[PDB]
């Protein structure tokens, strides 16, 4: 799970590390009044969406003028803004973070995330502060530092310093920064988060560090002992359907393609993806029914799948589970009379009864296709179209 | 025939829960040797037939089992873990999902630390064909058998054991090693397990995106296995910076796609199919 | 603002005050899996919907196994409830709250809330508890006890004390009330809340008060200085429009009428309204406009009021206000265009250059009706009708 | 004439701002005496040709005035209303529009105790025609007279001021009290001020749902106004329990409907209307 900017802001300030002053707005009327609460301009305006790269779309800009604060506003509140991180409906803007200027003398990269490979919670820093980490990463590899929090003693100052050197800190600014590791790695470890992203982490003119942006993402499993932050969610930056479907214990992504899927397993859900691109199909959706696939259940998994326009005909593809076939197909055709399917369905059914069940739906008449084997159906829905 | 057997005796942690009764009849039905179960505050009392204990240890001392499958919701899983990894249970096979991913990080050091072995969390389970049944998988598709298979989906196994039952092969053991960011036993640790199995003749290692276990295990495979390895690796068609379906399957900071790890399991010299439906067919080759 | 029950819940629990444990849920699953983590059955599932009477929707009802928890979510997640309390559209439940079932020896009502009259915060306590409380201050209003918190000293607990004698309540329990007065008097100067209701506020069989139902209200001019109820805001529970009109500084509120109107003053707008139901019109939204009547603000309006079918007609009513007459009729037109507006729309300008913009809206050769004066535009629109 | 005429001196607090410098301009050309005004930080310079201080004390020394206009931003109110309170203002006219309900409880013990007059907040403000305008209503629409008016609405004044313009009444002076739930003075204040005005032949009282302000001040008309009073009670059509735009605006538990007013102001014998259109027309009859 994600977090606005402004709430990250707002957490380091609860844990005393330091941001701009700022003002997250709702009304332009707010965004213009935050000017003068926050002082003297300039000052920074900011649209708050999940993505990044909000700067290169125009999303971030500097003002002079109450004026020019409102008139950003008023262009944007209500607006979706797309940056090469959304896809191309863009994310909605409902609010602007408006904070005081700050004078950059240097940009640093801080950032955490838990390496799957040395099973350790990693911190990185860089003196290429203000650039995708992942180019400087592939490009100049020796430029990140890291170091790895041990689960037994938990972070530790030396490792703060050691960053803090390598980076070529001296004086206040290796203390500074030491305070700053040891809070980030106190916050990663006690709300749960998934990562952390300083981008760029300033050396101000005056000599000061200071967060200047500032990205979250908390792990979604943790939520249950995380109650503040479950409240922080968004989800107006989410593709409704996609919680639509959880409510129904079913996980959806959509995608571009023509063909929907219902498969039940996460694997075999990428699997049946996969063999139909194989095929010259082209996938439309990846949906993975969690629960067991009952009339109620497949009925929703429908509705979903067919909200998109894009979709000619629909793979649906059980292997086992905890419904006998025969059961499955029935609840299969109840869904396509009462949702009213157009697209010609292909079922691959396999487990107790999957021939009874293919049988009855064929008997059926609805344009229903029962594949005789996994190929076989992928091949089926791609002729389909 | 590895980590498990016929001589297995086993506790059920979460036994007189909804899952956990269930699936522990389907173990009893198989033959598997359920000897008892724990669920705090339950303790002196029978289900299934079996003795249920107030706590891990209790139930290590009534009954001597040695692995734990534990069907404990997610909140409470990391405690659960760690009891059984303390009364000295030696194999832990966790069912759960939804486990915060730091607590496996910290479990992960502990089962390392003390020398005990978990399959999962977030898993099928494990089976031997025809002696061993401890999980959730559907035990009439399988055959005492050559081939082994790890994989991190439970669904995609049940078509690469179908496809090895009806070609004929069999398989020797079947292991679901979990579809979380940080499991307790990973590729290199069952692959090894099946390179030092008589039993097993060729390894079906079907993998997806995210993570670099498949990557990690393809260099081990290189140089330390010998006998043949058919992998398939799920997720070409994924999107990149999604979780999908399973925690552990996200490609992040653009690594961890389909892609790199067919072609690191084909350096490797790795029979790599890339539709499903011929895991058999390759077999046959060997 | 309104808060759901589950969250006023943990605010009680944040001041130590007395809830029954439970647990929100946004899947049948985490539903089923409360059963077991709050202990024996039988347990309370209750849709979170902010209106009440959800009991006699059937949203809230007493269940004697995980399966029956099951069956509920699934029944309502997702979908909407109707209680009396709500339009006709009903309130979109997202989350269940499962609660243990608590032992009811007898019923009580405690309550808080702004009183215009006296300029005080008063507290109301009965005897009458599970009714709804406006009823029983009608029938028998000598069995509703108040006290008024005192500015200049906050509150009392000699007025705890008070209001649980004349309760009748004695020994433990009338330290126990006293202590939930003072709770609750303070999250409700402290939070800044406009209202709070314990209906019922139990004594259980075990002899122990303990706060079955909550219902806060804060206060939305405070929220700058609320940052957690803020975010506590759930937005799902409103019009969509309502929230929308907001970003553009437009107060909005939808009714049944065919006539729509937009107007500049919350005064003028429930004026026009009303004149327009006097000459036999039916309003069907109030909208306020708020900011200056530019071009970009009424097209945004007109987008508005649209949005509802019902509309046959829109009467715009503006008087005097930041902006030229003539340029507001300008903007009218560009609105009529963009917006592309079937409906007869009648205007009244009043103020700087009210009689050229009039002839622009007359020559513009579009289905704009210029009015000569408030009672004509009245009769005017009502006759388009 | 009440509350204020042209010999009022005013300082405006908030009055480097936006809005403060507007509506400054206006009132200095409408010919309102602005001897200065107040903005923490910026004491010591001018501003639309008058002196800037930085504390409400320094202006009322360096000027004599005795009420204040506040342009400042809700979260600030508080702050500002009781530091003119404390520098011994004697009349306070509070624009702000969002001040919390329970500063305003606070705000209105203290001004009742200290003796100081309150107009608002979130208000219109207050003009006498022809010879002082403090606040945002537009003035070239009143003419001297002898008709008062206080209303919780602006722009209906505005009808109703335009109404007896035009039917050659003219007004003494009109009062906005505010929207909001607990403003400063409220009717009965400002009716009592006009039944010993001279100048003011007659009334015209204006309220909207919500609250019992306008019963109240019915019950006094009847044993306390002798002057003739025509009201206007406005949201007739206005659903149950919502906000209609002003705070002040709300029916709640089914208190405050726009027809129990106009029956207790009918019940005092007062000239209620139903149009607005028609509040000249009933001025006619007296
Ligand atoms: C663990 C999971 C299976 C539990 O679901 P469930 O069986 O419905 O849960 P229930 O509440 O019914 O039962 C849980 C039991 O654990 C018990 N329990 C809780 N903490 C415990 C602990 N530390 N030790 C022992 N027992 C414990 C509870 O008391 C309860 O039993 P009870 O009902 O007798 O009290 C479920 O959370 C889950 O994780 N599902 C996803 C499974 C999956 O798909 N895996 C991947 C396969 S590819
Ligand atoms: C109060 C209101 C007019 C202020 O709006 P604004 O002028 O755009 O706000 P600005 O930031 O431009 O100006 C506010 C000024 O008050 C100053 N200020 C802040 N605290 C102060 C204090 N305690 N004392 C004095 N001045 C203070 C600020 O410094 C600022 O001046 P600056 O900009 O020179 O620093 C606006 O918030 C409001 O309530 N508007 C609604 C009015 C309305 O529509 N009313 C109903 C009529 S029916």
């Amino acid at each position: 799970m994600n977090l606005h900017e402004y709430q990250a802001k707002q957490l380091f300030a609860r844990y005393g590390l330091p941001a701009p002053v700022g003002y997250a707005c709702t009304t332009p009327r707010e965004a213009e009044e935050a000017a003068s609460k926050i002082g003297a301009g300039p000052w920074v305006v900011k649209c708050q969406v999940h993505a990044g790269g909000r700067g290169k779309a125009g999303g971030v800009k500097v003002v002079n003028s109450k004026e020019d604060i409102r008139a950003f506003a008023e262009n944007w509140l209500g607006k979706r803004l797309v940056t090469y991180q959304t896809d191309a409906n863009g994310q909605p803007v409902n609010q602007i973070l408006v904070e005081a200027a700050t004078d950059i003398a240097k940009e640093l990269y801080l950032g955490a995330v838990v390496d799957r490979s040395s099973r350790r919670v990693v911190f990185m820093a860089s003196t290429e502060g203000g650039v995708e980490i992942e180019k400087v990463a592939e490009e100049t590899p020796h430029l990140i530092h890291k170091v790895a929090l041990d689960p037994l003693t938990g972070p530790m100052p030396y490792q703060g310093r050691e960053l803090a050197f390598k980076l070529g800190l001296e004086g206040k600014l290796v203390q500074q920064f030491t305070k700053i590791f040891m809070g980030l790695a106190t916050i990663f470890l006690e709300r749960d988060l998934a990562l952390i992203e300083i981008n760029p982490l300033v050396i101000t003119k005056q000599g000061d560090l200071i967060c200047l942006d500032g990205k979250l993402g908390a792990d979604g499993n943790a939520l249950f002992r995380q109650p503040d932050l479950r409240e922080m969610r968004d989800q107006s930056q989410e593709d409704p359907r996609e919680a639509q479907a959880a409510q129904w214990e079913l996980n959806y992504v959509a995608l571009d393609g023509n063909i929907g899927c219902m498969v039940n397993g996460a694997g075999l859900a990428m699997g049946t993806m996969d063999i139909v691109k194989l095929h010259g199909g082209e996938p439309a959706n990846f949906l993975d029914v969690g629960g067991g696939a009952t009339k109620e259940r497949v009925t929703e998994a429908f509705k979903i799948i067919l909200s998109d326009d894009k979709v000619k005909a629909v793979l649906v593809n059980i292997f086992g589970g905890i419904v006998r076939c025969d059961l499955i197909a029935d609840g299969i055709i109840g869904a396509v009379a009462e949702v009213g399917v157009n697209v010609p369905v292909v079922v691959r059914l396999e487990g107790n009864n999957a021939e009874l069940g293919a049988k009855k739906l064929a008997d059926s008449g609805l344009n229903i296709i029962a594949a005789k084997g996994l190929t076989d159906a992928a091949q089926q829905v791609v002729a389909a179209v | 025939s590895i980590l498990i057997d016929k001589n297995t005796k086993v506790i059920c942690q979460g036994f007189t829960g909804s899952q956990g009764t269930f699936h522990s009849e389907q173990a009893i039905a198989y033959g598997t040797k359920m000897v008892g179960g724990v669920t705090p505050g339950k303790g002196g009392t029978t289900h299934l037939g079996l003795p249920v204990f107030n706590t891990v240890r209790e139930a290590v001392a009534a009954t001597g089992a040695t692995a734990s499958v534990i069907y404990v919701p997610a909140p409470f899983c990391k405690d659960s873990i760690l009891e059984a990894i303390d009364a000295g249970i030696k194999l832990i096979i966790t069912i759960t999902e939804g486990i915060p991913t730091l607590d496996m990080l910290t479990v992960k050091v502990k089962l390392d630390e003390a020398g005990v072995r978990m399959i999962g969390p977030n898993c099928p389970g494990v089976i031997t064909p025809g002696e061993c049944k401890i999980g959730i998988q559907p035990g009439h598709i399988h055959k005492p058998g050559k081939v082994g298979i790890v994989s991190r989906s439970g669904t995609l196994t049940y078509e690469a054991v179908k496809q090895t039952t009806d070609y004929g092969f069999g398989q020797s053991t079947c292991v679901g090693i979990g579809g979380d960011p940080i499991p307790g036993s990973n590729f290199i640790d069952i692959l090894e397990m099946f390179e030092k199995d008589p039993q097993t003749e060729a390894i079906v290692m079907i993998g997806e995106i995210g993570g670099s276990a498949e990557e990690e295990a393809a260099a081990y495979i290189k140089e330390h296995v010998t006998k043949p390895v058919v992998g398939y690796i799920a997720g070409v068609t994924a999107p990149k910076g999604k979780r999908m379906g399973h925690a552990g399957a996200i490609i992040a900071g653009g690594k961890g796609t389909a892609d790199e790890k067919f072609a690191a399991l084909e350096a490797a010299g790795v029979k790599t199919v890339r539709s499903l439906a011929d895991i058999g067919e390759a077999l046959k080759t060997v």
